[PDB]
């Protein structure tokens, strides 16, 4: 489900699922 | 940075888990 456009608050739920526990970091501006 | 990368452009995985902690 990650293989495709992920904006916005699509992105942020992408690493959310993805990251886990280990917590993630979102820059958008980078 | 991840929008370039995954949102302007198709993601992957391995983009993604970069941005783990």
């Amino acid at each position: 489900f990650v293989n495709q456009h992920l904006c916005g608050s699509h992105l942020v739920e992408a690493l959310y699922l993805v990251c886990g526990e280990r917590g993630f970091f979102y820059t958008p501006k980078a | 940075g991840i929008v370039e990368q995954c949102c302007t452009s198709i993601c992957s995985l391995y983009q993604l888990e970069n941005y783990c902690n």
